[PDB]
């Protein structure tokens, strides 16, 4: 398990490096979305 | 029996219906105040987001958890982080808890106030326990997932006061009126015809005899006699915002003396 | 509240009252300047003579991206991008001076060409205050 | 963005004390006090106080501006009474108002059945 | 989106009363006024809190991830 990349349609988990095809591996979808920080964001409750 | 009195009409958990009698209008408000303003509750101030996949934002879902109720009947046992002596936060000055949440259902999957875990330790006093109040036992619904749909995130409930935010607000309304009949001239009421007829007669109408016609008008008269009704959120119960509602506004003309001690000293 | 000016409770823009959610998309690609010659997405540094801006390239992940998580500010690089001539020259795409939020959604794609394309979208709430409108 | 933090309401700032006692110049025996990070809550129900003492003479009360949480209290006595002491006297009586208010809506909840 | 948490105006928490609202009407066949009333939302202020939401939620769950 590593997460760098997720699918918009299949929603798979891609992880991919630069110049490796900017499409998911299930479905051919050419859209992605990026991760999202393992940092843990902090919010004042107001 | 001593000075200003009281005699209580109605009571729940929720709500006291009382009469303050021999009180000054300025003393029956200035309690008014305080009880809205002043009284410090334990309210949810830090959210730290692990991981959120929701249909809701990380700060709508982060201001929902402050306006949550919690357990504030022992928070004077609780400390100010302010002037609390760690790095941050302890169990002194906070209490922590936990929400996890996972749509397993093929429905629809709910995060409630009953989904909160206090993770903090609670010295054994009564506080961060989140108000439950329904039926059904669920209490505030946080939000709603899918399938996939997680929530992870930290709680850092601490003491405070509505003046700071209105999330420590340990009462709603606070129902408050004298002279129904006015007698005294303190409003100028508006009509068409008839002022009477047209303005809506008080509950409290009963509790006071009429002026009748015949009679002058009362110059020498003063308001005293106030009809009041207090309404709990939950956090503390009904009795205890009225009672700590008149301590609060104690300690704080108290401090004004303190603070005139500490002054003719140079 | 005199001359088309209005009170508000504090109390209720606490509670939630006219609270509102404000989104913005900031977008890049990697253009190819004639034939092999292509921009690259990647958090850049002091090589040479590139003309770097003056915001934090910290928040960006080797993509030349930020994380959805991370809350930028300020003039925060939110894409790194770099464009070489004959080492290389800075093109990133600094968040707005005026602004700040929190990510929100990075789009990772490719346009009709073939090229690497990127949508960055940055969430900010707004509360309503003393000068807004009504 | 241009906001004043919210705590600033009622917690005092660097080498702000709670009370600054000056001197009236206008009237002789008047003195004005200011409460710093107070409101109207303390302010009316001292000016309130202060006008049932025989021996003073004058009594009124101002928050200046809405954006800063501070008070002037003029108070003006009849010779030979410490303005200061009226004040002091006027505390008194609400701390003590308050506390017959206190121990007899205890005493009102005490016979209460829910 | 989702049912406030607490009436803006006077803070009364209204969080808990929406699915027992959702009950009143289906389940209970009775009107919005009644409705409102048996959950006691006793101020206007109250009651135009749950009376006019309208929770968007439902549909944005609809999509996918
Ligand atoms: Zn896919
Ligand atoms: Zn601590
Ligand atoms: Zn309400």
């Amino acid at each position: 398990a590593t997460l760098k990349y997720i699918c918009a349609e299949c929603s798979s988990k891609l992880s991919l490096s630069r110049t490796d095809a900017v499409r998911c591996k299930d479905c051919g979808h050419r859209i992605l979305l990026k991760a999202r920080t393992k940092r843990l964001v902090q919010f004042e409750a107001r | 029996e001593e000075g200003p009195q009281v005699k209580i009409r109605e009571a729940s958990k929720d709500n006291v219906d009382f009469i303050l009698s021999n009180v000054d209008l300025a003393m029956a408000n200035s309690l008014r105040r305080v009880m809205i303003a002043e009284i410090p509750t334990l309210a949810i101030d830090s959210v730290e987001v692990e991981t959120n996949t929701t249909v809701l934002a990380d700060e709508f879902i982060a201001h929902r958890l402050g306006l949550i109720p919690l357990q504030s009947m022992d928070i004077e046992q609780l400390e100010y982080s302010r002037d609390c002596f760690c790095e941050d936060h302890c169990d002194k000055c906070s209490v922590v808890l936990t929400l996890q949440a996972f749509g397993e259902s093929e429905s629809t999957t709910n995060v409630y106030s009953k989904d909160l875990v206090i993770v903090s330790n609670l010295m054994g006093r009564n506080i961060g326990h989140p108000i439950i109040q329904d039926k059904e036992g669920n209490g505030v619904l946080i939000c709603k997932l899918r399938k996939g749909q997680e929530l992870k995130l930290t709680c850092v409930a601490k003491k405070g006061i509505a003046k700071e935010h209105a999330k420590w607000g340990p009462a709603a309304a606070i129902e408050f009126e004298y002279d129904p009949w006015n007698k005294l001239k303190h409003t100028d009421y508006w009509y068409e015809q008839d002022s009477a007829k047209e303005w809506p007669q008080s509950k409290n109408c009963e509790y006071e005899d009429p002026p009748n016609e015949g009679d002058p008008f009362d110059y020498k008269a003063q308001a005293d006699t106030f009809y009041m009704n207090v309404e709990s959120v939950g956090s503390i119960p009904v009795d205890q915002v009225v009672v700590r509602g008149i301590d609060t506004l104690q300690k704080k003309v108290a401090s004004i003396l303190l603070a005139l001690t500490q002054m003719d000293q140079d | 509240n005199q001359e088309d000016s209005m009170i508000m409770n504090q109390s209720s823009i606490d509670r939630g009252l006219f609270r509102s959610l404000f989104f913005r998309s900031y977008m890049d690609q990697e253009k190819k300047y004639g034939m092999s010659i292509t921009e690259t997405f990647e958090k850049p540094q002091r090589t040479n003579t590139l003309r770097m801006k003056h915001g934090t390239y910290d928040k960006l992940d080797d993509d030349g991206l930020i994380a959805p998580g991370v809350r930028v500010s300020g003039e925060d690089v939110i894409i790194g991008k770099t464009t070489p001539i004959s080492s290389k020259r800075d093109a990133s795409t600094p968040l707005r001076s005026t602004e700040n939020g929190i990510v929100d959604q990075v789009l990772v794609t490719t346009n009709q060409d073939g090229l690497k394309f990127v949508k960055v979208r940055v969430r900010t709430t707004k509360i309503p205050q003393i000068g807004d409108k009504f | 963005m241009n906001a004043p933090d919210r705590f600033e309401l009622f917690l005092l700032g660097e080498g702000e004390s709670k009370l600054k006692i000056d001197p009236d110049t206008k009237a002789p025996n008047a003195v004005v006090i200011t409460f710093e990070k107070e409101d109207h809550t303390l302010g009316n129900l001292i000016r309130a106080e202060l006008l049932n003492d025989r021996k003073v003479l004058f009594a009124a009360y101002k928050v200046e501006h809405p954006f800063f949480a501070r008070f002037k209290l003029r108070i003006q006595t009849t010779e030979g009474y410490d303005p200061k002491d009226a004040l002091k006297n006027a505390c008194n009586s609400i701390i003590n108002k308050l506390g017959a208010l206190k121990t007899n809506f205890e005493t009102e909840w005490n016979l209460q059945t829910l | 989106m989702i049912v406030p948490v607490r009436c803006f105006s006077c803070g009364k928490v209204v969080g808990d009363k929406w699915e027992s609202y959702l009950n009143l009407l289906q389940e209970d066949e009775l009107d919005e006024g009644t409705a409102l009333s048996r959950l006691g939302l006793k101020r206007y202020c109250c009651r135009r809190m749950i009376l006019t939401h309208v929770d968007l939620i439902e549909k944005f769950l609809r999509y996918n991830p």
